């Protein structure tokens, strides 16, 4: 069973637009949001429960009401084009990645 | 019209200090306590419900609070061993486990300074050439208990200050998690025994039908699951020889207290626990959890971690600090006696508090112990993004914050306060 | 961003075992509940290896295949946690990392709330 | 607080039959110390409530009789929707949002006026 | 105290006179600590006096009317057989084998039955 | 304590108004041992007042009828001289002298006597 | 509580009795000397130790403390 999946993972965009990620998991509860550029972890941005971390200026938010969870991504900033994963516990998602 | 009354039957949660009661100094000084009422029955409140959570009862706090400052008071004034923390030259005398060690002792109340020599046991001891030092005479403070103070748990009572209550749930089969259909009041709670163990609970109370697992997320593989049993199992454990005990003068007031001689041959300590209850009870636990978990097998795969106050089984008895090898128990997987070696040590890393520490004086041999075994505390082991592979999940034991052990007997607990006033309309003059 | 602070990176040769240490600020490692390690070998998607608690020292892997190689450690003396890989192979030449979480609650999920740099451990011939 | 289980028209009965306060008075070294603060509590809690008493123009009774009318811009239901199938546990959900403004006007009404009037009486 | 010395008939006088409470009030570091704790205990004791009348239907009063008969089966004796001759000390000798019968029954006659009655009366 | 910039004339209302007490009840490790200590003393000083209208014969009443006639022998003025331009603060300054006098004579006249009537009226 | 060296000053009753001191608040101890009572000697030669200087604790009074009995 893969528990926690995650798409579209490759995305084109266009900057000033806003964009969507989705991550789907098998028992549903609560998951987070990351993100990294190459060399550096990843920050986190989206706490388990849907909540904003700090250190954001309000650019990145969702909600589930299912197995799924969904988040946008404000104007498609390039400043965010960094490789997303979802985290579920002991599970991570593939990641996907934003790119112009 | 706005009527007044006072006599009204409502609460509110409320947290508030309990008052400690008693069914009658040791650790437990219950003495200090105030007797409770005979006949303490309860009130059930027909049509009344409850909504519970034993994770967030602050009645676990309070006691894990109580249980601390209860074992520092005791210790407090007793013996240093501190200024015994020197280097020392030691013999091995299975192989070793209790050695022969000995120094120009700085203390013995005198100027005169002398050699004195100890049994101590290698659990205790950091080699340092055959020299050595103990486990905490490095940097954090070691005391001895008095030898006049034995810890006795004694069951202890909380009671609501007058103004408040508490709420039990009678319901059976109860989580300690929701809405509880059964409740019932008293000014006091049952009185609970402090229970020293890890991996395995001691006498408390058991389960109404059948075995129940409670967790706060069953899916959280960084909780822990208690497991209470509707059965018990019991276990004996012994020290089977014989010894003697040796006193050094540490300060004019103060003796401090050692293995003076070991006392016919040496024999290990172990735990001889009833190998049918024990199959039947994992396999009933196996089952339960495979309802939490839908239908996988489940597996028992010992013991893992560092610490051996974690990893192996451990329990006081009488003033003596034992830890059993609990791989022989929690072995084997379901889908459908046990002799476990035992150590024991002198210096208790107690609290996991750090930088301090507890010398236990001995017990001259002889050392004779039961237990009912009540529960288990299990953690899952893993899982992680897999290729669509396999399955089975398996547990471990799992131990060393003692307010679950606490939790596992208050969650049947919740404090309330009283709120006699409000109005009504009526019609009135 | 508080940064954890790792051994260095280096590389071994099969069969060999490596110190992965992660040490913190007194205050940041009391307030944390567990530290997690995870993996991300180059081309790959983040891997959990497992976590070791903070005041105990109990364990939780995410492969057997850690559960057996894998020591996960702490010392609440020194404020630092370690990481002994033993047995090493080419396939596990990767970024290894350290973090840690601050979350203690049911509903709350795992946090990744502090992080080390990591460090890159690189297996050959 | 066996009476918790029943209506709040069952209470009339039940609020007065109950009676006994589990407040202070008759139902009343560190455990020395919580010993203490608790009996401390106990007083200052059951004097909070007879203060409130005090003021509001009522006495050591069950049952207090106002000068304040019901308004139904707090909460309007018919007598029996309220003394019939509601419990105390249940009304007092409501009243929390009000209970201030229920005090403070009976402090005025049935207390500080018919006190003012009284003395007139008292000296004519 | 000093009414101590004589009956209970001329006390119906002297427990009047004598009035004063003896208890909190207007006659109200290891020192410091056992003076804080006697504190309380005059509290507590005084409150948990002034709950009982209360509670019975009484209340600030020396000399306070019930609805309870008295029971022969209790102690059957003439009024003039107790309040001559014998002294408050003597009597309640006999009745600390009653105290909590009687109790029991000032609660209900003189205060819970009165004030449902009462309820009833402001309702109408 | 608004009510203190005027006269005690004023006051036959403002005294009423004011009404709450800021005296325990509704009002109401160095630092845990002094609150500690602080909230014992409130509960002192609460029952002591309480005490003393209790025991002439006053109640929770704001304001209080006696049996004892002023005496011009302690202050000799007209009502409205005290009424009118003389506030409490200042008015109490000449009672300091009379309380103790004032007080016994509350007891008797207003309770102690009363009482030992109403026991005759209820035997009768 | 030291075993000191002391000489004889009804004999003896007050004595003047020395010793290498330890304490002194000093890494550079010094010999001392101090008048004590036989009545609190135990002989240890002409050494000895004080009454209490064996498996009991001694603390002195402080000078600024009378006792005072009071009513
Ligand atoms: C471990 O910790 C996790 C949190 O991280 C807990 O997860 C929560 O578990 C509860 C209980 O299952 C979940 O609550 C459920 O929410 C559903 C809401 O979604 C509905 O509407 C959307 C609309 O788009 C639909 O897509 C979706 O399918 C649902 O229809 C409720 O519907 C659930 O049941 C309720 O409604 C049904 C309707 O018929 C009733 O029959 C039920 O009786 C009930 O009323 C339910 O409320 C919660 O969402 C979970 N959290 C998250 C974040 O997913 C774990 O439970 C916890 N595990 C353990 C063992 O403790
Ligand atoms: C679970 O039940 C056991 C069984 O009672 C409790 O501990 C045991 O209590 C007995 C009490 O008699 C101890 O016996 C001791 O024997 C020595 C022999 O000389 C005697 O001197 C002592 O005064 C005492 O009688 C026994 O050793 C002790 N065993 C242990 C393990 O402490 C146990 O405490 C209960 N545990 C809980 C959590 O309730
Ligand atoms: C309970 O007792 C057992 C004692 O048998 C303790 O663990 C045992 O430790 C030995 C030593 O490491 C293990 O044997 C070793 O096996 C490897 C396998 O390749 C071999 O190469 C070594 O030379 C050696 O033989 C033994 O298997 C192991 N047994 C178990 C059950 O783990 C055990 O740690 C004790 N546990 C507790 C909680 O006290
Ligand atoms: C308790 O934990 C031990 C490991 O710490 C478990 O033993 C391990 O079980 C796996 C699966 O059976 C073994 O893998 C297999 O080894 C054979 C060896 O020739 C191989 O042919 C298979 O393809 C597979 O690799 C693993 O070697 C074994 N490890 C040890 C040290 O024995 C044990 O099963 C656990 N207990 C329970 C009840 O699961
Ligand atoms: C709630 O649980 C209590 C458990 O005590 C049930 O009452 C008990 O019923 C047994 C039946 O023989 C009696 O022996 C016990 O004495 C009863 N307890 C008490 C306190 O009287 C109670 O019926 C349950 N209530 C509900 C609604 O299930
Ligand atoms: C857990 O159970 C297994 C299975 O019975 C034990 O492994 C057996 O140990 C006996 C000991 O003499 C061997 O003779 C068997 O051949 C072993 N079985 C297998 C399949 O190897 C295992 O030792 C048990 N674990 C513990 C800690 O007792
Ligand atoms: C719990 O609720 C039930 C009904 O909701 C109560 O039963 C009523 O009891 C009165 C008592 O005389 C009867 O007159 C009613 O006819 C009963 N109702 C029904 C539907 O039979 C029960 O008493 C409640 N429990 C408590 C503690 O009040
Ligand atoms: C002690 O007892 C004696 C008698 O037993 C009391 O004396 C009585 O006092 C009243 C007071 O008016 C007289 O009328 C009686 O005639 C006296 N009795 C006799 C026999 O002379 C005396 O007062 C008692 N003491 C106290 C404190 O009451
Ligand atoms: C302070 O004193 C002045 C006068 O001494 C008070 O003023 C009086 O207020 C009443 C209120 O209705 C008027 O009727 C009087 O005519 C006013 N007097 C004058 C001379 O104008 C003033 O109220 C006092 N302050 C307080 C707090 O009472
Ligand atoms: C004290 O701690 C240090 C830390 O590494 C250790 O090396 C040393 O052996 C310890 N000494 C004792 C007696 O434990
Ligand atoms: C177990 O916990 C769940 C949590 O929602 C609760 O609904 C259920 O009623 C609990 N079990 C019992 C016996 O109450
Ligand atoms: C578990 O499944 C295996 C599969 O072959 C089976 O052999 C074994 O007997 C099963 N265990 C039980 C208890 O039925
Ligand atoms: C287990 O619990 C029972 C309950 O009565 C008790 O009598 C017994 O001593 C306890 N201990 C053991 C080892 O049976
Ligand atoms: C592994 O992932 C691929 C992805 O498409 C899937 O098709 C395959 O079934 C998975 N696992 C196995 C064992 O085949
Ligand atoms: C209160 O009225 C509702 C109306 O539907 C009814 O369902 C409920 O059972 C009633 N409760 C009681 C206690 O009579
Ligand atoms: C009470 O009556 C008895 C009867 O003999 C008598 O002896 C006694 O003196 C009387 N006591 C008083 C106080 O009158
Ligand atoms: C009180 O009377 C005196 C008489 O001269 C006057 O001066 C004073 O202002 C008056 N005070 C008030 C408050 O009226
Ligand atoms: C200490 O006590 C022992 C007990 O016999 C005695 O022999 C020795 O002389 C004592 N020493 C002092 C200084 O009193």
């Amino acid at each position: 069973e893969i528990v926690l999946t995650q798409s579209p993972g490759t995305l084109s965009l266009s900057p000033g637009e806003t964009a969507s990620l989705s991550c789907t998991a098998a028992s549903y509860g609560h998951m987070t949001w990351y993100q990294k550029k190459p060399g550096q972890p990843p920050k986190l941005l989206i706490f388990a429960t849907s909540k904003r971390a700090s250190g954001i200026p309000d650019r990145f938010s969702g909600s589930q009401f299912g197995k799924q969870y969904t988040l946008t991504i404000t104007r498609m900033e390039p400043e965010d084009f960094a490789r997303y994963y979802c985290q579920q516990l002991e599970f991570f998602g593939q990641g996907t990645r934003l790119e112009i | 019209w706005v009527t007044v009354y006072y006599g009204v039957p409502v609460w509110k949660e409320a947290t508030t200090t309990l008052f400690c009661a008693s069914d009658a100094r040791n650790v437990w000084a219950t003495h200090a306590c105030v007797p409770t009422d005979p006949n303490p029955q309860e009130v059930v409140l027909e049509n009344v419900t409850e909504n519970f959570n034993m994770w967030k009862n602050d009645m676990v706090e309070q006691m894990h609070e109580d249980i601390i400052s209860l074992w520092d008071q005791s210790l407090k004034p007793c013996v240093k061993l501190t200024p015994l923390c020197v280097t020392l030259n030691c013999t091995d005398y299975e192989r070793g486990e209790i050695k022969n060690c000995s120094f120009n002792i700085t203390t013995s109340i005198r100027d005169k300074v002398q050699k004195e020599y100890a049994l101590f046991y290698k659990l205790d001891i950091v080699p340092i050439n055959n020299s050595y030092r103990l486990i905490n005479c490095n940097t954090s403070v070691i005391k001895q208990a008095c030898p006049k103070v034995s810890f006795e748990p004694i069951p202890i009572h909380y009671c609501a200050p007058a103004g408040f209550a508490i709420l039990k749930c009678n319901d059976k089969k109860f989580n300690g998690t929701g809405p509880c259909t059964n409740v019932s009041t008293v000014q006091c709670t049952h009185g609970i025994r402090p229970v020293v163990s890890t991996q395995l609970l001691l006498n408390g109370s058991l389960a109404e039908k059948e075995v129940v697992i409670r967790s706060q997320n069953f899916t959280n593989n960084a909780k822990v699951i208690i497991v209470q049993l509707n059965e018990s199992v019991v276990i004996n454990c012994t020290r089977p020889n014989n010894n003697t005990r040796k006193s050094i003068h540490i300060a004019p007031g103060r003796w401090f207290y050692t293995t003076g001689a070991i006392i016919g041959d040496i024999r290990q300590a172990h735990c001889n626990i009833s190998r049918v209850k024990w199959n039947n009870t994992l396999k009933q636990i196996a089952t339960k959890l495979r309802e939490q978990f839908k239908n996988k097998t489940i597996a028992f795969n010992q013991s893992s971690g560092g610490d051996p106050e974690i990893v192996m089984h451990s329990f006081n008895c009488g003033g003596e600090f034992f830890y059993c090898n609990t791989t022989q128990l929690f072995n084997s997987t379901w889908n459908d006696h046990i002799t476990l070696p035992c150590r024991i040590k002198q210096i208790i890393n107690m609290w996991q508090k750090v930088g301090k520490a507890m010398y236990a004086p001995p017990i001259r041999g002889q050392i004779r112990c039961s237990s009912n075994i009540t529960g288990l505390l299990l953690t899952r082991d893993g899982g992680s993004n897999e290729n669509k592979t396999s399955e089975t999940e398996t547990f471990r034991p799992a131990g060393g914050d003692m307010r679950d052990n606490w939790r596992s007997e208050l969650y049947k607990y919740k404090v309330v306060k009283i709120e006699p006033l409000g109005v009504a309309p009526t019609k009135c003059k | 961003q508080v940064q954890l602070v790792q051994s260095g990176s280096g590389v071994k040769k099969p069969g060999a075992s490596v110190r992965v240490s992660c040490w913190t600020s007194e205050d940041i490692f009391e307030r944390t509940e567990l530290i997690h390690w995870v993996r991300q070998a180059p081309g790959q998607g983040l891997e959990w290896i497992g976590w070791v608690k903070t005041v105990t020292g109990a364990v939780n892997f995410g492969s057997p295949d850690f559960r057996q190689r894998v020591s996960l450690t702490r010392d609440r003396d020194l404020f630092t946690a370690h990481m002994d890989i033993r047995g090493l192979t080419q396939g596990d030449t990767a970024t290894y990392f350290c973090a840690r979480q601050k979350f203690y609650t049911g509903g709350q999920g795992w946090y990744f709330d502090l992080w080390g740099r990591g460090t890159l451990i690189v297996v050959s011939s | 607080l066996g009476a918790a289980g029943s209506t709040m028209g069952a209470a009339s009965m039940t609020l007065t039959v109950q009676a006994r306060q589990l407040l202070s008075g008759i139902v009343q070294t560190v455990w020395g110390i919580k010993q203490l603060q608790a009996r401390v509590l106990a007083v200052e809690r059951y004097l909070r409530d007879q203060q409130l008493l005090g003021i509001w123009g009522c006495s050591g009774k069950l049952i207090c009789c106002t000068a304040v009318p019901w308004n139904n811009s707090w909460s309007n239901r018919s007598l029996d929707m309220i003394w019939n199938n509601m419990t105390w546990i249940e009304w007092e959900r409501e009243i929390d949002n009000y209970t201030g403004l229920i005090y403070n006007l009976l402090e005025e009404s049935q207390n500080q006026q018919e006190k003012n009037e009284q003395e007139l009486l008292e000296l004519d």
